């Protein structure tokens, strides 16, 4: 089951 | 004083930040306000850049969207270490 | 080139743990290397990220390191969120 990992979204914040 | 060489850092940045979720083509080409194929290209670039051994993490396409997620063979090492996963 | 592949595992490694990043010895245990090592292969990919062309930056902060957005590109990320 080859694992690729992933990160999650960053800081949406205001920008 | 490579002419898309921020281009291609500005790509790098946003799938960073859009995370698990990735982000296809035509996001990617309105934020950068270029041609999609002129994305492709620098997104092309981008994944080439990923492939060299001393990367970890590639640019993978899958779902209609990039994103960036690490290499299989790197696997057991990021085991002895939430997150999201791709198998 | 024989750390190549272990500074890759560090970028992998600071990639999977987001913002809340790794301390040295985290990153020195995993790798199964000497701190000293671990820092000279988190070092060098710290000189690595600061080209132009790469879109991240990795930084140390509360003695944890991370990676992160470089902030010059911030406005193509407000642009992101609309």
């Amino acid at each position: 089951r080859a694992l690729l990992f992933t990160k999650p979204p960053s800081d949406l914040s205001a920008y | 004083m490579g002419a898309l060489k921020p281009a291609k850092a500005i790509v790098e940045a946003l799938l960073f930040a859009a995370g698990d979720e990735g982000l296809s083509l035509s996001q990617i080409a309105a934020v950068l306000e270029v041609s999609e194929l002129e994305a492709k290209a620098v997104i092309e670039e981008l994944q080439q850049d990923c492939r060299r051994e001393e990367r970890g993490i590639q640019l993978v396409e899958l779902g209609g969207v990039f994103l960036l997620a690490t290499k299989k063979e790197h696997a057991p090492y990021l085991k002895k270490l939430a997150p999201g996963a791709s198998p």
